[PDB]
């Protein structure tokens, strides 16, 4: 066994205790330890656990402040070099080169693989998390001091490395082999974005158009977003802005489905609108966008849609089937949604609301520290809870649809605003006063309306052609 | 067999609203929270002698998702409304909070409590007497709990359960 | 669902990164930057099954050479890479298996033998010299562009169903 540096000049040689360090009940699993001990166990000498690193560098801020975190591992990439053991100390008195079989070892078995994987901590660091660098300029100096004057031949291939990395960051394309469909057109034609409507653009390329629209604003949420539950306080707009961007295209998008519903008063042209939806509900299925499957589920159980009883009895039951199915996802805490999500194909597009409702629970209900023998420690157990939730986040963010944007109808949705100049509340009376004109409580008996749309109600349907 | 009920719990976000009913499923002996695992939002309890099982569905942290408050709220014979002592704009947030409920359920008389929730050792802003005041105009029990100290959770979950009972 | 356990080895500069990132992105990573040690995950559905792929890309560089046996504990399979325009990195295949078949202590561990940046031209390793070290591994061998994708899927997916069969 190897010999290690004195705890008196090389903190992170203290033994482990139960003072210092806990197991959870082939790598050990941590459930709590001083930081000192976490980072020891970051860049541990005997094994590889790149997940440790991403959880570690995901979370680490609730414990750990930025400048505090370089200077640990900086402190850890300094380990002092045994001195010649009694073999040499004699092969040097005799004019003699030592074999120094002790000091190759440890350098060969601690030395460089700590700093190999203090310099991967490093590089992560800089890739996936560069926003403490974006956000404290002293920061990213130390650090490319610290990269910029490592010195040795081992580690040299990385530390060149690392510095062009964080050079390409500080000034901050997809391969598919099979083509994407044709785009699908219906009464609305390219160019004449005057016309695109609800009932004018082919509900294929809708469901296609905001399937890429909503994988986009997937995509785009970071972690930094997210840990701390930092998108329910006060500053959510300045450290959440790509996850509330995402959230209120689904709502505008939900509210825009209920407006299109109650603003049609003819019931033969309001069971036309209702059927439409559903049929971009079909195709959000085939497209595994969960997110535009629940905006469809809100808007008919919605108060304004949901009470309209005349315009359902006039739906399909094939169709009243696909609606009641895409329901059931939901029911149960999401039962068989967390099902379907686990046993698809991807690309996907997840609904976010379970993982944020997790997250902040985890948060919430577990302590940051655990008190064992008067000392405190992290409680890094709550952490890995957490980045188990982002990691499964980051995991369907990696996969792009193979589709064809069209910029027209991208824009289109883009822009939509069905709430108008209105505030939520305004609006949302409005919605249900609407309802409440268009099919009457019981017992009054139901008015009739005249009809709104001049083109042709019939659904070009939801399956695609293809022309050769 | 026995009795399920449905309990739906809505409120202002950011204020420590989830601890309402992280307290009450918890072990209550350890901190030590998983709401990934199915068993973390139901909870078999004895109210007045009478055995139940209490579904609880808490969707906090989707505040922002508010088009969706409908279809949650449907889902529930027995509602929370959740205010914090120290954020007045959340107390202000119950009355729309309530006629949403009302509108959902259609029904002027649908089983509900006030609860005002202490999370943290911040100055109190509302004061338990207007919140008896709103209580009372609105002919529901008001119950005031502590995040902490799991004063108060029981109280809240169980006067409900009566709600229900009584209705 | 199953999770399986894929490591990536091969010599510095082969690909081992870029196959991974355009498995995992459908992106063709143009940069050389020198992998310590990096963990991927993949959903996908392989033969009607829906699998959890971890991957394990690890480091090509003789200088990280001491921690290799830290990789191949954990491995279930593993994805054994050269590049056809480089004899050098075909002759360290050799290697890599037998240091495999020590750590796991066995003769019969899943594994894929990999010729990468088969879109070039300036071919040095023929097909049927990397396929006859194949056959006295008992293993398939595929060739890949990280790329152009071609063969890509292939490779991993090849991998995961020596790990069921297994
Ligand atoms: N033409 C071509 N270039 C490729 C291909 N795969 C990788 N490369 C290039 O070869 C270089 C090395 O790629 P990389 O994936 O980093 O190799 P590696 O095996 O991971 N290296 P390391 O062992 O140090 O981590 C990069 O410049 C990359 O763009 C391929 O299929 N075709
Ligand atoms: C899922 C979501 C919503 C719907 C409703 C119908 C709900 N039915 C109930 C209505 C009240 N009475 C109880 C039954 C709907 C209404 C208009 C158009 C399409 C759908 C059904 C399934
Ligand atoms: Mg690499």
């Amino acid at each position: 066994q190897m010999r290690l540096p004195s705890a008196d000049v090389y903190r992170f040689a203290e033994p482990d205790s139960e003072e210092n360090i806990i197991f959870e009940e082939g790598i050990p699993i941590i459930k709590a330890g001083t930081v000192i001990k976490l980072i020891e166990r970051l860049t541990y000498h005997m094994y590889a656990d790149p997940n440790f690193v991403r959880t570690f560098l995901t979370t680490y801020r609730s414990f750990c402040k930025p400048q505090e975190l370089l200077s640990l591992i900086i402190e850890r990439f300094e380990i002092p070099e045994p001195e010649p053991t009694e073999a040499d100390r004699i092969a040097i008195e005799n004019g003699d080169q030592p074999l120094s079989a002790e000091l190759k070892r440890f350098r060969k078995e601690y030395i460089q693989p700590v700093q190999l994987r203090v310099l991967n901590v490093c590089r992560h660091w800089v890739e996936h998390h560069f926003y403490d660098f974006e956000r404290d300029a002293y920061l990213l100096q130390r650090m490319e001091e610290f990269i910029g004057t490592v010195r040795g031949k081992a580690m040299k291939k990385w530390v060149e490395s690392i510095t062009k990395i964080i050079q390409r960051k500080k000034i901050a394309n997809i391969t598919f082999q099979s083509s994407p469909p044709t785009v699908e057109w219906h009464i609305s034609r390219p160019g004449h974005i005057e016309t695109f409507d609800l009932l004018t653009l082919h509900p294929i390329e809708i469901a296609r158009q905001l399937t890429l629209l909503e994988s986009d604003l997937y995509r785009a949420v970071q972690p930094s977003e997210l840990v701390g539950s930092v998108w329910t306080k006060e500053d959510k707009e300045i450290n959440s802005p790509n996850l509330l961007k995402m959230i209120r295209h689904t709502t505008n998008l939900t509210l825009w489905f209920e407006k299109c519903i109650v603003e049609t008063e003819n019931l033969e042209e309001r069971v036309a609108v209702v059927s439409r939806i559903i049929e971009i509900l079909q195709v959000f299925q085939e497209l595994n966008n969960f997110n535009g499957v629940l905006e469809v589920v809100s808007a008919m159980n919605s108060s304004p849609v949901y009470r309209l009883d005349h315009t359902f009895e006039q739906i399909p039951s094939r169709q009243k089937k696909i609606l009641e199915e895409a329901h059931e996802l939901s029911e149960d805490h999401y039962k068989k949604y967390l099902a379907k999500l686990r046993s698809i194909n991807p690309p996907c597009v997840p609904f976010f609301g379970i993982y944020l409702t997790n997250i902040l629970k985890t948060e919430e209900g577990n302590p940051e520290v655990l008190k064992r023998h008067g000392k405190e420690l992290i409680n890094f157990s709550k952490r890995r809870k957490v980045a188990e939730i982002t990691g499964e986040i980051q995991q369907y963010q990696n996969q792009p649809y193979c589709l064809r944007v069209e910029s027209d109808i991208k824009r289109f949705f883009e822009n939509l605003n069905p709430m108008g100049n209105s505030m939520e509340k305004e609006f949302t009376d409005y919605l249900f006063n609407k309802s409440l004109e268009i099919e009457p409580r019981n017992p009054k008996p139901l008015p009739r309306f005249p009809k709104k749309y001049s083109y042709p109600l019939k659904s070009p349907g939801v399956r695609p052609s293809n022309p050769r | 067999g026995m009795t399920e009920y449905k309990l739906v719990v809505v409120g202002a976000g950011g204020v420590g609203k989830s601890a309402l009913t992280i307290q009450l499923i918890q072990n209550h002996f350890v901190d030590e929270y998983d709401p990934t695992i199915e068993d973390s939002y139901r909870k078999q309890v004895v109210i007045d002698g009478e055995t139940c099982l209490l579904d609880i569905l808490d969707t906090a942290g989707q505040e922002e998702y508010s088009a969706m408050r409908d279809q949650y709220m449907r889902t529930g014979e027995g509602f929370l409304c959740v205010f914090a002592i120290n954020n007045t704009k959340s107390f202000e947030d119950i009355h729309q909070y309530r006629e949403q409920i009302k509108r959902v359920k259609d029904s002027d008389d649908v089983p509900m409590v006030l609860v005002g929730n202490k999370c943290d050792l911040a100055a109190r802003t509302v004061e338990s007497r207007q919140a008896q005041d709103l209580a009372r105009s609105y002919g529901i029990p008001y119950i005031e709990t502590s995040a902490k100290t799991r004063q108060g959770v029981e109280d809240a979950f169980y006067t409900l359960v009566r709600e229900i009972r009584q209705h």
